[PDB]
RNA sequence: GGUUUCAAGCCGAUGGAAGUUUGAGGCAAUAACAGGUCUGUGAUGCCCUUAGACGUUCUGGGCCGCACGCGCGCUACACUGACGGAGCCAGCGAGUCUAACCUUGGCCGAGAGGUCUUGGUAAUCUUGUGAAACUCCGUCGUGCUGGGGAUAGAGCAUUGUAAUUAUUGCUCUUCAACGAGGAAUUCCUAGUAAGCGCAAGUCAUCAGCUUGCGUUGAUUACGUCCCUGCCCUUUGUACACACCGC
RNA sequence: GGAAGGGCACCACCAGGAGUGGAGCCUGCGGCUUAAUUUGACGGGGAAACUCACCAGGUCCAGACACAAUAAGG
């Protein structure tokens, strides 16, 4: 649940729908703007979901828009984030509404210390 | 072999005179031509490790604090000692305390000493002489301390111990025991005939092993403080260094003593 | 870069003479940033030299 | 941003006038802000 | 006048590859020119930056515009030596057909000596195009 | 009036706005700077002459990462104090055009903020910048407390295309070390220190960055070369390079 | 010449005042780590884009003139 919505009842709204349910970084975010390329980044996000077999997992898609909400259009998609160097693929849930893209990808090697 | 060998009998050659000219830099080496003497005081020169002074009619060669330690190095190659240099924890006043390693990869502890053109060098000598010979007395006679590999004619290299000051230390379960630990050791320090003035938070070091077993131990570095009993200032020194401990025990470790801590007057039929 | 980076033990010398060595390669195509002696112009060296051990070869008679 | 000489070191970035503190010096006998005290 | 190098830089691609003879030759006169001389009169070094050498390069793609429109009424408007060796690596880089380069030095030789016009003509002889026989007498 | 060959001068006191050269800084001539370039000119010397990106882009991560060391600052360890009210005291600046600067006022919102305008290109409006510290009265009652505010959660707004490793602002909550601090270290003689905030540049948003401004306003010297050094000199001198053991 | 004598200074001492180093945090350097933690000893070096000088990649545009071929049905 996002505001205590059942999980198919969010597949289907529309991005301005969950503004409508967002906070306040999400709704200020969607309310100055968007890029006309990623609209043909999610047409070869849905095409690529319609290249996936039937009870398993799509087609991973690679993306470098890190900025960007993870509306409930995308849930279910298998997605390679690109961290600067390299891309991590994970399967959207979810868990994963109302973040970033570029919180789901770890930029940088840890620092082993002791 | 051989260029540390001359660049040690150019360091033999700075224990005849004053600040060295250039011939005598010739002349000492003994070497064959103009290119081995030249331009071995050139890579010196470039590296910082000689300078020129050249008063009147005069040429003369002066060393700095730079290229003096690779033959320390070199008589720490003689002594089995560090093969690699360099990690800063300690920027100290008297000396400038790296993290080391030697050729079996055990890190140890390189105090550099620098307190020219003979007597900060010298005097860097004397106080790491000092300072080894006084640790030697501490381990002699039994004093929980590190102890020293060498003292490498002003720099100390000595080994390093796993542990953290007092100050971000919270308690441990047998705080009486310390507290008479910290009375008693102040009491075998009366017994050496000496006061550690210095005996604060920041000196006291503690190894922790395990937590069943209990056999531990303590470091204390306190040098340019010791005063001998003898001394006109003493007594309050004692009573500091009791005192500090015992307000450090109310105010950290909430700890009042049961028996009375002992005095100058109480020390002074000990040694 | 690699060898660049696993070969700085062996000193810079430049075909001028002038000694230096490595900090590390510039560049991921080996191009490499070196400190040296002095000013050089672009028209010098910077060189290493390596060394494989040689060994003397057998020998036979010879009848005419 | 240095929109004279393209002299980024030292801008005097203050009113949009943009010159390095090495050629306002140059021209400072041209504005007028002088040794006076 | 108050573009950016790059934006003078694409306009000048766009209308000269696009425009026709006479109109580049009024396009680079008109904006190229005034432009070029108060880039490089303004400045304190009175030299030119990248991007309008650029532009200079790409205007010579049709040479009756480039030559009737850039470098005729500049040298009788005080042409120095940074015009000179950057219109004349211009005038080098781009092959030029040979009958506008032989009317740009029948020009260049009629003109006031100037050791930039020296450049100009020396750019010129190093073509040793198939000279009409007028542009070999004005030699 | 002392002191001084009773000279150029110094010191104590009186009158004086000002009596230590009333105090600070810029200015030359002579004697050192390869000190830093000019995108300079010269059939200059010289590796290539270009598949190198040196030029361009376009994305996404950095420049912030963490056993630790060297250092400066902010905030505290409270009752000469925190909270709740009231009084409401300055000055230096700074402000918009062929743009969105400084904003007064009025309504909405707990606030952040939003709306609607208006004034000022300026000793005019912002502005009397009703700043902070301060003054008074109540709550607290020495209890890591009602001192502290680090850390973390939740949302809400603002600038920015893009706020994620949160730009920042607002609301509630979570309330850590820290009981005047070692070896050692810095600066300083009157509106100076210290405490305080404000304004201007960094400013698309914020400072703990730098500079000027004003409010309140100590203690204690007005002595010294004893430490720290810095010089200035005087001259005992080079053993003018000697012997050796080694 | 390692003689002694003066300045004359709170980057020196005495009379002190505020302090730092003690706690937490901001910020600069070193070290470690990395693919890069660009690079100097405040660099007007305040800071997501730029500034960026560093990485992971993806790319344009090179190179004049001469000269042998190739031609307007290409």
């Amino acid at each position: 649940s996002y505001r205590g919505v059942d999980l198919e009842k969010l597949l289907e709204m529309s991005t301005e729908d969950f503004v409508k349910l967002a906070p306040a970084r999400v709704r200020r975010r969607f309310a100055r703007g968007m890029t006309s390329k990623p609209a043909g980044f999610m047409k070869k996000l849905r095409a690529a979901k319609l290249a996936a077999p039937e009870n398993e997992k799509p087609a991973p898609v690679r993306t470098h828009m890190r900025n960007m909400i993870i509306v409930p259009e995308m849930i279910g998609s298998v997605v390679g984030i690109y961290n600067g160097k390299a891309f991590n693929q994970v399967e959207i849930r979810p868990e994963m509404l109302g973040h970033y893209l570029g919180e789901f990808s770890i930029t940088y090697t840890p620092v082993r210390h002791g | 072999t051989d260029d540390f060998r001359v660049l040690q009998a150019v360091e033999q050659g700075s224990r005849s005179h004053e600040v060295v000219p250039t011939p005598l830099i010739h002349q000492i080496s003994g070497m064959r031509s103009q290119s081995g003497t030249n331009r071995a005081i050139s890579d010196l020169a470039k590296l910082s490790l000689i300078s020129k002074m050249r008063n009147v009619k005069y040429d003369g060669y002066r060393l700095t604090y730079n290229g003096i330690d690779y033959l320390a190095l070199k008589t720490m190659l003689n002594r089995d000692t560090v093969y690699s240099v360099g990690n800063t924890i300690g920027v100290g006043k008297e000396s400038d305390i790296y993290k080391v390693s030697d050729k079996n990869g055990n890190p140890r502890v390189m105090k550099i000493h620098r307190l020219q053109g003979a007597n900060w060098m010298h005097l860097s000598r004397l106080a790491a002489n000092k300072e080894y010979q006084f640790m030697s007395m501490l381990y002699s006679k039994g004093f929980k301390v590190p102890e020293p590999f060498d003292n490498s004619r002003h720099i100390v290299v000595m080994e390093l111990i796993e542990g953290y000051p007092m100050r971000r230390l919270r308690k441990h379960k047998n705080i009486p025991k310390l507290y008479s630990d910290l009375m008693c050791f102040i009491v075998d320090l009366a017994n050496s005939g000496l006061i550690h003035c210095d005996f604060n938070e920041f000196n006291i070091m503690i190894k922790d092993k395990l937590e069943d077993e209990n056999d531990c131990g303590f470091v204390v570095i306190d040098f340019p403080q010791c005063i001998s009993i003898q001394h006109q200032d003493a007594d309050y020194y004692f009573q500091r260094d009791v005192d500090c401990i015992r307000r450090f025990f109310k105010k950290k470790l909430k700890y009042e003593p049961k028996p009375d801590s002992s005095m100058l007057d109480t020390e002074g039929f000990g040694d | 870069p690699e060898d660049v980076e696993w070969f700085k033990s062996i000193p810079l010398f430049t075909k001028s003479g002038r000694s230096g060595f490595i900090k590390e390669s510039l560049g991921t195509h080996g191009y490499f940033k070196a400190t040296f002696d002095g000013k050089l112009s672009a028209q010098d060296v910077v060189a290493m030299s390596l060394y494989k051990r040689m060994w003397p070869m057998p020998s036979l008679p010879w009848n005419g | 941003q240095c929109r004279v000489c393209s002299s980024h070191t030292g801008l005097i970035r203050k009113y949009g006038l943009n010159i390095c503190r090495q050629c306002f010096r140059e021209k400072a006998n041209d504005i007028g802000f002088n040794k006076f005290r | 006048e108050e573009w950016s190098p790059h934006v003078v830089y694409e306009a000048t691609k766009l209308f000269v590859s696009n425009l026709t003879a006479k109109e580049s030759q009024k396009f680079i006169n008109l904006i190229l020119l005034e432009r070029f001389r108060d880039n490089i009169e303004t400045s304190e070094d009175h030299s030119l930056n990248y991007h309008i050498y650029r532009a200079v390069k790409k205007s010579l793609y049709k040479p009756s515009a480039f030559f009737k429109g850039f470098l005729f009424p500049l040298v009788e408007t005080g042409c120095n030596v940074r015009e000179a060796t950057i219109a004349g690596s211009v005038l080098a880089k781009v092959s030029v057909p040979a009958l506008h380069s032989s009317a740009a030095l029948s020009y260049l030789l009629r003109l006031p000596f100037s050791p930039p016009t020296t450049v100009f003509i020396k750019i010129l002889l190093d073509k040793k195009y198939a000279l009409p026989y007028q542009t070999v007498d004005d030699c």
